[PDB]
């Protein structure tokens, strides 16, 4: 997961 | 917005379509190539084809089971193609090439179309 | 094998199901939570949900145009889940993180729920 | 593209  | 993104899930996404269509699975439609037939999902062809999201948007083509491709069409480019909408991954060849651009041209997959004529520039 | 590999394909893919789904183009089911129906299609369903993947590989749900979910099911939270499958984005906040990751573990969602625990054991 |  990542900050897009 | 404040979302999270979950870098593999596309990929997952697209891995899962290919394995449903390996096994049969909700596919709704055949295109007939000369003498070959290719199940796939109407879906995933409008996605990645401009002539098939022109033909699936039609409100009477929309409903039909079975695509006739033109004649001129090669059932090896259209293969090749029709494994890379569900996989992101072309078989292009030095025997295949020419086959598989003229077949993305008519399917209008831009992103195809212009790494063959890379590819065969380089060979020029 | 010596294939190619186009980067932003299945990213692509998806954004363009996202697009059928927003212009309801050959959506093929209904799912209603408790007042609340969304409309979507199957195969991008299964190919997201180890609870969807069940049903709609069944001999007899496979068929079948509405799907009711069970009534504990928060709509808001299956709305928040339904986007994160058509975009790979997560709108994971403090006031609906106890729904969405209820709802995903009924989905069948591994990821989703691996996030939303990781988010809770640090907010404890 | 890439090779993958
Ligand atoms: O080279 C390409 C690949 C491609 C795909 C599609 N598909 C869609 N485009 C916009 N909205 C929607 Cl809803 C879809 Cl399905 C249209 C044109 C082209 N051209
Ligand atoms: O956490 C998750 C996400 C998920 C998706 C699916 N989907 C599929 N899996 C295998 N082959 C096929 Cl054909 C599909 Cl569609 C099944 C289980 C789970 N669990
Ligand atoms: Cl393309
Ligand atoms: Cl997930």
């Amino acid at each position: 997961w990542v900050i897009p | 917005d404040s979302c999270i993104q979950f870098t593999r899930h596309a990929s997952d996404v697209l891995l899962n379509l290919n394995r449903l269509r390996s096994r049969d699975i909700l596919t709704d439609v055949v295109i007939v190539v000369s003498r070959e037939q290719f199940r796939a999902h109407k879906t995933v062809l409008m996605a990645c084809s401009g002539l098939f999201y022109s033909i699936f948007t039609d409100q009477l083509k929309c409903n039909l089971s079975v695509i006739n491709l033109d004649p001129e069409i090669n059932p090896e480019g259209f293969c090749i193609l029709l494994d890379f909408m569900y996989t992101s991954r072309l078989n292009l060849r030095e025997g295949n090439i020419m086959a598989v651009m003229a077949t993305a041209m008519y399917l209008q997959m831009e992103h195809v179309v212009d790494t063959c004529r890379k590819f065969i520039k380089a060979s020029e």
